[PDB]
Parts: C-alpha cells; structure tokens; sequence
RNA sequence: ACGGACACAU
RNA sequence: AGUAGUAACAAGAGCAAUGUGUCCGUCUCUGCU
C-alpha cells in the first residue's frame, strides 16, 4: 500500500536501511556516505 | 492564511506540508490556518533536526553544514514510509512499536520523539497529548507561540541554542500573524461527499419511472 | 551490503521514461501497472501443451543453463538452443535437458524438500503407519457440513496466523498492526529461532507457515468421523454404499478425543434408558465401545473431561466423578437444587424467532476455574445472587459477561444488538448458548445498562462493579458483587465417589441426586474420531439419520419372520430390542401415546379381513416399542427428532421420511433406498383400510351422499351406523364409518 | 408499449416501459410497476428487520478501504481509449494515464472512490484527448511461400475526442459471442 | 415442517424467459435507493451511479 | 494476495 | 469441393463478459504395445 511515489519509496527504504546496517555494523561509515550520497544523486535527478 | 504561510516558510517545509494535506485528503486553499500550523509543525521538526550529527565517537555536535545525523524525521513521510522507518527502527533497537506514528527519532538517546506546537497554554494541550499518548515510552515536546516550552519529565536530550532558536522563530511567527490580523482565527481554530457533476445530473434526471423529472423528487418519493 | 541495488537505480533513473514512471506511479498505481500486458492472451493450455511437446524445444529458461548443461547429449540430442534475438538472457531448452540433468547433473547434499512440504510429509506417515479394518456394504448417510482440511495452529485464528507469518518473515513491512495475543507472540518467537539461517526464499517460507499455521475449511459431505486427519482420507474411508475402518498412523489429538467421549457417552446413556435394565445395557455397551480403536473403559479411566453423560459411564464401573460441567471451557460446578430441560419458543433481542433450550429448576452453583471463582444462585430464568472472585481486576470483568450468558432472563434475550444469525450460510442450525457468548465478549454495554441496579446493605467482605467500569461500594448491578478471597480449591478438584443404580440415576454417599439420565443433552453432534459400538443393543453407524435406515430396513429384510409375529402373539413382536434404539427419536412424552394409537391400528387390521397392508405395517412397527396407554386420540403424523428438526411421519400415504415407490418396487428411507418388502402388490391394493383412525374404516374416496365434512379432530360425538366425509389430511377426504 | 424520449446528453432513443401498460397475455414483458417492486423491497424489509442496515453498513466500511486495484481484478474489459477490447489491468491503466493527462488527478489517493469521482467529473470535460492504437501497412514479399502480404505495423497516435463521443464510450458495453 | 398433515404441496421447476432482457435499470435504482433508505446521502448517491449509468447505455 | 483450469446461471 | 450452420473457415490482424463455487500453482520436430 502507499501514496507515495515507486522511487521515493525505494530512496526512503534505502536511507533507512544503510542507517540500520550503520548501527547494527553491517556496513562501513563509507559504505554509508556512498549509499547517502547516491540517494541525493538520484533525487537531483528527481528534482528536474 | 495562505499566502503568509507561502511567504514565511521554506520550499520543502510547505512542499511537505502540502503532501501531507493532500494524503489526508483537504487541499490547502479550503483550510489555510491548517496549513499553517502543518507548516510550523513541520518547520519545528525540522529545526529539531538541523546540523545535529553524531560522528564516529558517538557524541554530539552541532555544525554548519563524515557525519550521520542525530535524529531520523518521521513527521512529512508517508504513512507506511513512515511505519517502514518506525518498524525497522523498533527491530533494531528492540523496543516497544509506538501506537500512533511519533514524530522524530533520536539514535543518541533512542528515543522516538513526539513534537507538539500549540497557540494555546503550554500545560493544557501538553496534559493532553500525555493522555493520548498514555502506554508508551516516547518523548513528548510541546512549543508555543508563546515562548514557553515543556519537555518529559523535566529532561531535555536537545542543548540550549536549539531550542532558543525554535522558540524565536516560534515568537517571530506569532508577531507575523498579528501584524497581518490573521492571528484572531489563527489562535482560535482547534466525512466522505459523493456529489453528481451537472452532466451526471442530467443523466440522473433522465433514468426515472416516466412520471419523475428530478433524480431528487424520485429520491424523496 | 545493499550498495548494487541503488546503483541500478541510479542506473535506471538515468533513462527518462523510466524515471517518469517512478515518479509518477504511486506504490497503489503500482499494483495496477504490475498486471499490464499489451500482448494476444494465450488460451487452451491443455491442447497447446499436447502439440508443443512434439516440438524440440519447448521449454523458456534463463541463460545459465548454457553454463550448466551442455549442448549435446551423449545420445546426440541438442538440449539448449539461443533465441532468435541476440542478448536475451533466456535459452529455448529440450526436456532431454531436463533428463539429462536428473540423471547426471550435480548431485546436491542439502535438499530443502523434507522441510518446505513437511504437511505433506506428515501426511504420508499418518497414511503408511495406519491400519485398515473391513469393508462394510450400507446405506451411507451423508451430510454436507463444513469441516477442516487443515487444521492451522490451535492458539490462532486464519487472520491472527497471517499476522503471525507476516511478523515472522517480513517483520520490517507490518505495518501499523501489532500481535495482539501472547500466544502469537509465543510462535513468533519459536518460528523466528526455528528460521534462522534459512537459505530458502521468504515466500516459499511464508508458504510453509501457511500450511502450518493457517486453517482451512470446506463444505463436504461427511458420513463418519470429522477431524482433519480423517477428514484427508475421506475419499479412501467412504463412499455410496460402503465404509472402510480406518485408523491413522499416530497419536490423537486430545481435544478431538474429549469431544467424541462425549458424544459416545451420550448415545450409551439414551440408548439405555429404553431398555428393561438401563445399567446392564450401559455396562454391556461400554466395554464393548471403541474411539479410534482405543477401548472406551480405559480412555474413561484417565481422561478429566466434566460432562454429565461421561458421568453416568464412570459411575457405572466406578471411576470417581469430577462433578461439573463446562460452558466456555469453565468449570461449571453445580453445589445444590434440581431442574430438568423442555425447550420452548422464545423471541430474541434482534426479532428472531428461536428455539432456546432453557434449565427450569433451581440449581446452586459454584462456577469457578483458573482465573476466578463465582457462586451463582440461580432458579428459572433468573439470575438472582452471584457472589463472583478473581485474580486480577481485569479477568473478573470478561467472566461477568460469561455468567451473565448462562443466566437467560427476560432481559438479557433483549438486550442483543448487531446481527446475531443463529444459523449459517447453508441453513445450518448453530447451537444458541454459544453465539450469545462469542458476541457479548465486545458488545457488553447493552448488558451492563439494561441489567439496572439493585440496592445491597454494607457487609465487610463485599466489593462492587457498575455500568461504565467503575469499583463501589455504594451500589452494584443486579445479581453481580466482587469479592476477595473467594472459594479455594480442591474441592471442585476432588473427584468424589458415587454409587449408580438400575435407572442410573447417580446418587452420592449422602444421597445428593447429582445426575439423573433426565438431564442428559439430548444434541447428536458429529464426532472427531469414529465410535464403535460393537454391540448387539447398536447399529453399525450411530446418528438419528441412520437409526431410521437401518430399523427399516432390518423389518424388511425380516419380514417372512416378522409378519408371522404379527399375525399371531404379536406383543412379543412389540417388546424386540431391535426396535428400541428406534425410540429414542421419538420425544418422551409421546412413546406410550404413540403405541398405544398404533397398537390400537394393528388390532383393527386382524378383526377386518382382507384389509391387511404390508406397507403400513411396516411403516407403524417401530413406534410401538413402548409400553402403550389408552389415550384415544386422532393422530394424522408421528413427529421424529432427527438433528433438532421434528420429521413427521404420516399414517396414511408417503412422506419425505417413509416414501414407497411403485415404479422401483422399493421403501425409500430419507433418500436411501431400503429394500423390496415382500412385492406382493396383487394381494395387496384393497378398497377398506382399517390401521389409519381409530375405530375407523376408510371407505373408499369421498362422495356427498351423507353430509358435511370433518375434520380428524371432531370426530368424538359419532355414534353407530353413521358414516362421514373427512379430511384425511394431504389434500384429500375420504368416506369414514364409525364401525360397531 | 413504453415511453420514447431522445436522451439530452447522448443524444440516443430510450425506451421506459416502467409503469407502462399491464400485460394482457403471456408474452415476456418489461412493463414493471415502481410501486409494486417498492411494496416488495418493503416487505423484504419487513420479514428481515436490520438486514439492510447491516449490508448498508458493511458496504459503508468496504467502500472507504478498496483500493483502484480492485478493478484490475476483471478478465476482457471494454478499453474506450482504443474503442477494443483489453485485458482489466491494462484497460484501467489507460483510463487513469488518460485522466491524469487531462487533469483528474483524485484517483492518485489510491481509493476506488476517488477514481469514481474522476470518472463523474470527466464526463464535464469538454474534449478528451486520448491516445489510440492506430497502424501502417506495407506491403512486403513472404519470404517462405512467395506471396504479397501485408506487413502490419502497430504505433500510438493521440487524438481529441468530443464531449458527446466520450460520453458515449464512457456508457458503451462491448459485445461478443459466448463460446 | 411449516406445514400440516391436511395440506399438499407442489415444487415448481421453473426458470424464466429472456431474465437479462426483462430486467430494468430504473427499477434497480428504485431497489438501491430503497434498500439504502435511511443512509447517507453520499451512500445513497454512489450506489445509484450504476443503474443510472445502464439505464443509458449503448452496445456496441 | 495473485494467476490458471473446470462447472453452473445470466 | 469440403468442414460446417443463422457465419464463418477454406491462410495472411488470432476479438474469450459478469456472478458464484470447487481445484491446482506461485515467473524442423509428429513413435500412446
Ligand atoms: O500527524 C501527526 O503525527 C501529528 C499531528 N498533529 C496535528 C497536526 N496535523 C498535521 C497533519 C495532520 C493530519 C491529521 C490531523 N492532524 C494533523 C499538526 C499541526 C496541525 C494538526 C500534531 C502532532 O503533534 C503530531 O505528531
Ligand atoms: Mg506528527
Ligand atoms: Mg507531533
Ligand atoms: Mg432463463
């Protein structure tokens, strides 16, 4: 369900996931700034 | 009103604010105090959030601009963006799953956030969130145009400039609705329709027993 | 670590069409965009598949196959050919490729099929280890009900089991909804630590838990035992005219074993009753009585199910009785007083006409069971004085709406609102008690306003609960205090002794009437195991729609034997013990008035010759097994409990109960054809009947030479030599003399 | 033996033979009286009370939770936008790519009931522009047999339809043969 | 069982003639709306567009 | 939940 | 011609509704003892 648009769904899900996989260890700090950074990639890319 | 709150607040702030009137189904031209106070609560939790990071030590700054940020913003998602953040948050940190969907959420103090922004007395709105709110281990946050402000149980987890900072915006504001009058509706303001267009209508009149002319009058009868 | 997939969506919000459809379809939208398909719809499967196996290639598989299986067989057979196209990721595949990788492919050492279909599993080990009895060849009497074709989880419902799988393999996409149960929160705990670690997709584990967790029901026509172990081997257990004994490979279950102990008691216990010795018949029936080949004695030894008719079969062979019974699976426990059951024809509160089964009498009680504890004076219809404990504050409030069911006044039949339908979506009678239970459980402020107040004086010991939740101590509901203390255990606990006698009327060491054969439930539900009743004093099947067939088609079988029996000495054809469990279809009250009126037929169709009608000697003969009276009454039906509903019966001429048919020469029974009785239709058609009234002739068809019509009813002022025209009944007038 | 009147909107010829004449044989008639099919309803009412109530209200509850997506739950659904037939999923995707092209963007809350609002609202719309599946024929040599056949080639094309034209495709119901 | 013993009774077998083609429209807006009696009017709006919308219907 | 097959009525 | 049957195929675009129920599933060849 949701109102919500299909990619900015997947960028929410993906922010949310990197910042678990962060704080559970998962992941690496810079594994974290690359995911983050590709998500505002893609929404400048959303934006025009 | 509607174009105060267009020339007061940021893009995204009313960007978000606009979303959420229209994923609870009311466009912002019908309720414009609503608007409003959707755009200051929005504008509240996101100077709630602003330039607060915890870096690889865990503790706090504030900054300007290798950072992750404090507080994850649940309020302007939403409603099931915002139960999939709260969700996985409460399987992480293996909480309790709040009841209705918090507002913020603070990985530092791991603590979801509730934040309430009211025209009226600080006590009496804030009694009553902590009774809509009975059961649950969040943080509520009350602020006014007033200048006053209540915290949980006297304990404050955001510094001093923040929240004087907030409150300043929140005091500018109410100075702001009172210049242009509009702060006499602003501070007093606390079902499904199914209509026929004029071409349905005809077609509704037309689809009677033949001694009918009016959909209305066979209703009636 | 989840860096690829937003790469490929960085890579895919690159292209303009597909960055306009992100952006503009909505998660709802997407549900729609998923299902487009622009193409020409492939129809007849069946036939496309019977001309695409001539083919060489009719299988679609990925392309890893061209890295998996070679392109030749050993035989020469081309296994895999590409595409037309040029950088499909899909290969036109041979099913020789599938032969070849099923006999020389990678042999795997970890195969996941034992545990994603263990259902399955669990069915062919209850099928391998059971054990078959005979065949026997009779009537089935079928009935379409609804039963379980898996059973689920018995702590969950469907949608609280669905809540569960979706906690247990998609914990971060629930939602807003929590688990609102401990015993969900219990089994998702379990199958949280049982799944760790799985390698297997989360559907297909989702579908796992579906078929563990999830129960299942359809309507299906059931001759014998309804539990979902043997509900698989339906179409292995029965058919149209026969019946294989089956028992499944493994343990019972235990609540399927309480229920049909229940049921078997009471078919021991009203069978009895209509013998001469109702406790040597009841001491014969139950040594001789299996459940799911397991003796009845020995389950009876060690089984602590509360049950009235349970109780007349332990204190026959002298197992201590736990004397109490059960309403919503609380310990029911009576303390003092007597009554005895008659329905009647109530109105309920949402304007239905029902047809309760009410205790009149007074009887005390000491209700109490694992939350709490109740002593409830209670008499007809009344809730007088419940003096009600507890544990915590909360469980005493979800037991006052359970006592306030039982007690069934004039006020609380009217105070239902909603939709209370007290049957189902195919006509099917639910019992009343318990749909009064599962709806009063969320609704209860129409029973906490209308049931009003009633004033009490200060006693110590003594506490209150008004309408709207709030604990007094000026004033209470009618009926309803609280206590503190209440009544300790083991003395509900403690099963006492008891002696029976011949009626089985089961007395104590003081002489309180505990039980009388009276107060039997006399309900013919189905069983969850079968119930052999291998006995001389049975049928081969019990149910009142098979004690019908098997009656009648015994007298037919038997009819050179029969008919002599009842051209001479016939009061020893009367007094068989065949035709006594026929009587316990009959009501109570109208056995003795029954034979008596039939007895009083049979006599009329000796001292007239040539008026003798097989046919309805056959048809009358079970109804007078009983001891008669002398009641001159006019009956134009016999009335029959079958399954609540009173089938009539009529003296003169078919009915859907006793229907002879002409064309196949045959009595059908309820739709089950019962046997030729004699074919002797030649002796037989005659002009005067005799067993039809009472001192009587039918004389011939109707003819308006004497007068006015009659009814059945108003034929008491006749006199001798006069004859009249009387309804019969079925639409018809006959011409009746009132003989000498 | 009805009334005829020419439809204001559409432009057709109806046919009301409600209330019309009893029937004087045993011919199939359509001549239902309103009074006696209400007398009816009425004593359904009557012999059922709180029936309607308790439908009305499930009805009420399933209105408010069903989703656009339901639609797609169809087999062959008349497409208006391509004056065919389509499968229900693409059917509805057309209807809603059309509407959000011409403004009626209330279906975006995901409600089945916002979707029938648009489709009340669309029939004010002075001219619908839709796009439709037209095609281009050529005309190739088959390589296999040696004949002149006749290559078709399927594209999108957008066109304007007029009030009164998409008023009567948004009431047309496609018919075929059951097989 | 609602019957007594003086009393026939006869099943018709029965289906009707040409069901679909028989059917109205306007009469179905009547069994909606009196069905529905005592609803809000929004209820009572939406689930008369159906047989308003057949009552004006074209084949194609 | 979605899909397929079959039956029946329209 | 033939299949067929209220209209078609005999090559040159293949037109599958609604409602209900039941059942199953989860992406260059032709050989039935
Ligand atoms: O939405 C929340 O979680 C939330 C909503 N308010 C109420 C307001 N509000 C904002 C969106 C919305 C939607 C429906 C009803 N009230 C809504 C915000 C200011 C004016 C009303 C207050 C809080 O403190 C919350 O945490
Ligand atoms: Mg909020
Ligand atoms: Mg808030
Ligand atoms: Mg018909």
């Amino acid at each position: 369900i949701g109102m919500a648009s299909m990619l900015d769904a997947m960028l929410s899900r993906a922010r949310i996931d990197a910042r678990i996989d962060l704080e559970s260890g998962r992941i690496s700090s810079q594994d974290f700034s690359e995911i983050t950074n590709t998500c505002k990639a893609i929404e400048a890319l959303k934006r025009q | 009103m509607e174009n105060f709150v267009r020339t007061n607040f940021n893009p995204m702030i009313l960007e978000r604010a606009e979303k959420t009137m229209k994923e609870y189904g009311e466009n912002p031209q019908n309720e414009g105090n609503k608007f409003a106070a959707i755009s200051t609560h929005m504008e509240v939790c996101f100077m709630y959030s602003d330039f607060h990071f915890i870096d690889l030590e865990g503790n706090t700054i504030v900054k300007e601009n290798m950072l992750k940020h404090r507080f994850e913003i649940i309020e302007g998602q939403e409603r099931n963006i915002a139960w999939t953040i709260v969700n996985s948050i409460c399987n992480m940190t293996e909480n309790s799953k709040p009841r209705f969907l918090p507002d913020l959420y603070d990985y530092k103090t791991n603590k979801f956030i509730e934040i309430g922004v009211t025209r009226r007395k600080v006590e009496d709105y804030y009694y009553e969130k902590a009774s809509k709110l009975k059961g649950e281990n969040v943080y509520i946050h009350i602020f006014s145009f007033d200048g006053e402000e209540m915290a949980t149980d006297d304990e404050y987890i955001l510094d001093e400039e923040s929240r004087a900072r907030i409150k300043t915006r929140l005091f500018v504001l109410r100075q702001e609705l009172a210049t242009a009058g509009l702060w006499d509706s602003f501070r007093q303001s606390e079902e499904e329709e199914f209509s026929y267009p004029p071409t349905f209508q005809r077609l509704a009149n037309q689809s009677l027993p033949p001694s009918f002319k009016d959909y209305h009058q066979f209703k009636a009868y | 670590s989840g860096m690829e997939r937003i790469k490929e969506l960085m890579e895919m919000v690159k292209n303009s069409r597909m960055r306009e459809i992100l952006t503009t379809t909505s998660v709802d939208h997407m549900a729609v965009i998923k299902k487009y398909t622009s193409g020409r719809q492939e129809k007849n499967p069946a036939l496309r598949m019977k001309w695409m196996m001539a083919m060489k290639y009719p299988i679609s598989a990925s392309s890893r196959i061209r890295e998996m299986i070679p392109e030749k067989d050993e035989d020469g057979n081309t296994l895999w050919t590409n595409t037309k196209d040029a950088g499909s990721n899909r290969v036109l595949v041979s099913p020789n490729a599938v032969t070849w990788w099923n006999r020389a492919g990678p042999v795997s050492d970890v195969v996941h099929y034992p545990r994603v279909y263990k259902m399955y599993f669990d069915r062919l080990e209850r099928l391998t280890h059971g054990t078959f009895g005979p065949v026997k060849f009779y009537n089935q009497v079928k009935v379409r009900k609804r039963v379980d074709i898996n059973p689920g989880h018995k702590d969950l419902t469907s949608r609280e089991a669905q809540e569960v799988i979706m906690e247990v393999v998609f914990p971060n996409e629930v939602g807003a909804r929590t688990l609102s149960s401990d015993a969900q929160l219990t089994i998702t705990k379990e199958k949280k630590e049982e799944l760790k670690n799985c390698k297997i997709s989360p559907i297909m584990v989702a579908y796992m838990l579906e078929r563990e967790l999830v129960r299942r029901t359809r309507f299906l026509p059931i001759a014998g035992a309804t539990s979902s172990t043997y509900v698989e081997v339906l179409h292995l257990t029965q058919g149209t005219c026969w019946e294989q004994q089956y028992t499944p490979g493994g343990e019972a279950e235990n609540d399927d074993l309480d229920q049909t102990l229940i049921i078997a008691s009471r078919n021991i216990v009203r069978r009895s009753i209509v013998a001469i010795d109702p406790l040597a018949s009841l001491l014969s029936m139950c040594h001789t009585t299996s459940i799911s080949s397991e003796p009845l004695v020995e389950i009876l030894r060690s089984n602590p199910t509360d049950e009235q008719a349970v109780n007349i079969c332990k204190a026959a062979l002298g197992i201590r009785i736990n004397n109490s019974f059960s309403f919503g699976g609380y310990n029911f426990k009576r303390v003092k007083g007597s009554s005895q059951r008659t329905e009647k024809a109530v109105l309920t509160g949402n304007l239905q006409t029902l047809t309760m089964t009410i205790f009149e009498g007074y009887e005390e009680f000491n209700v109490s069971g694992k939350r709490a504890s109740a002593v409830l004076k209670k008499g007809a219809q009344r809730l007088i004085q419940a003096i009600i404990g507890g544990r915590t504050l909360e469980d005493i409030l979800n037991l006052m709406i359970t006592l306030m069911v039982f007690s069934q006044e004039e006020k609380m039949l009217k105070a239902v609102r909603g939709d209370l339908n007290f049957v189902n979506r195919a006509n099917q009678r639910l019992n009343p008690m318990y749909q009064l239970l599962r709806h009063f459980q969320k609704d209860s402020s129409t029973l906490l306003k209308n049931w009003g107040t009633e004033e009490i004086d200060p006693i110590m010991g003594i506490a209150g609960i008004m309408p709207d939740g709030t604990i007094n101590k000026t004033q209470t509901l009618m009926g309803v205090r609280l206590s503190q203390g209440g009544v300790d255990e083991y003395s509900f606990n403690e099963r006492i002794r008891v002696n029976i006698d011949k009626y089985l009327r089961v007395r104590n060491e003081k002489g309180e009437l505990l039980i009388s054969p009276e107060e039997v439930s006399e309900a013919q539900g189905q069983e969850k195991l079968p119930i052999n009743y291998n006995s001389s004093l049975m049928w081969e099947v019990n149910g009142p729609e098979s004690i019908l067939t098997n009656t009648y088609h015994w007298i037919i079988k038997n009819w050179e034997l029969l008919k002599t029996q009842w051209m001479t000495d016939p009061t020893v054809l009367y007094n068989r013990i065949e035709f006594e469990p026929f009587q316990t279809l009959i009501p109570k009250g109208n056995r003795a008035i029954y034979s008596g009126f039939t007895r009083t037929l049979f006599q009329q169709m000796r001292d007239v010759e040539g008026t003798f009608d097989s046919i309805q000697i056959i048809k009358l003969l079970p109804f007078s097994a009983h001891p008669p009276s002398l009641g001159r009454t006019q009956f134009s039906s016999f009335t029959l409990n079958i399954r609540g509903a009173p089938l009539r019966l009529l003296i003169r001429g078919n009915s859907q109960v006793f229907n002879y048919n002409q064309m196949e020469n045959v009595i059908i029974v309820l739709g089950k054809s019962v046997g030729s009785p004699e074919r002797s239709i030649l002796t037989e058609s005659s002009s005067i009947e005799s067993a039809v009234l009472r001192g009587f002739l039918i004389l011939g068809k109707a003819n308006s030479k004497y007068g006015p019509v009659l009814t059945i009813g108003e034929l008491d002022k006749l006199g001798r030599g006069e004859k009249a025209n009387v309804l019969i009944g079925q639409g018809d007038t006959v011409l009746v003399m009132k003989r000498k | 033996r009805g009334i005829w009147k020419t439809n204001s909107e559409t432009g057709a010829q109806q046919l009301n033979p409600i209330d019309g004449p009893l029937p004087e044989d045993n011919e199939p008639s359509g001549y239902a009286q309103t009074d006696c099919v209400l007398e009816l309803i009425e004593g359904l009412d009557r012999s059922h009370p709180g029936l309607f109530e308790t439908a009305c209200q499930e009805t009420i509850d399933a209105i408010q939770q069903t989703r656009v997506d339901k639609l797609t739950q169809g087999r062959q659904t008349y497409d208006w936008t391509l004056n065919r037939n389509q499968p229900a999923a693409t059917a509805l995707a057309n209807t809603i790519e059309v509407f959000r092209k011409n403004g009626y963007k209330l279906n975006e809350s995901g409600r089945l009931i916002d979707f029938l609002k648009d489709v009340l609202l669309s029939f004010e719309n002075d001219s619908m522009e839709v796009t439709t599946h037209f095609q281009k024929k050529k005309r190739i040599r088959d390589n296999h047999s040696k004949k002149m056949i006749t290559q078709r080639t399927i594209g999108k094309k957008r066109v304007k339809l007029t009030k009164k034209n998409y008023l009567i495709r948004a009431l047309t119901l496609n018919t075929m043969t059951k097989d | 069982a609602k019957s007594t013993d003086e009393e026939l009774s006869y099943t018709i077998t029965g289906d009707n003639t040409k069901w679909n083609e028989n059917q109205n429209p306007r009469i179905f807006l009547a069994m909606v709306l009196r069905i529905t009696a005592g609803q809000p009017e929004w209820f009572r709006d939406l689930l008369a567009v159906a047989p308003i919308m057949f009552s004006n219907k074209v084949a194609r």
